[PDB]
């Protein structure tokens, strides 16, 4: 089989 | 359930029988126990443990 992760895409914000 | 279950993300979710009689462990398999009888300390205990 294949295992699956939920990933997030990283950005530069302002704060 | 443990088939449909195995595609849940983030967790480790397993389903199972209660034994035959639901007041000891199950009767399969051994139960080990290291023992730490010099005063290693619990990393020491963990390394000879993996």
């Amino acid at each position: 089989q294949m295992p699956a992760v939920g990933v997030v895409t990283v950005k530069t914000e302002p704060l | 359930a443990t088939r449909a279950f195995s595609q849940i993300k983030d967790a480790m979710v397993f389903a199972f029988n209660l034994p035959a009689i639901v007041e000891l462990g199950t009767a399969t398999g051994f139960d080990f126990e290291l023992i730490d009888q010099a005063g290693l300390g619990h990393e020491k205990l963990t390394q000879a443990r993996n």
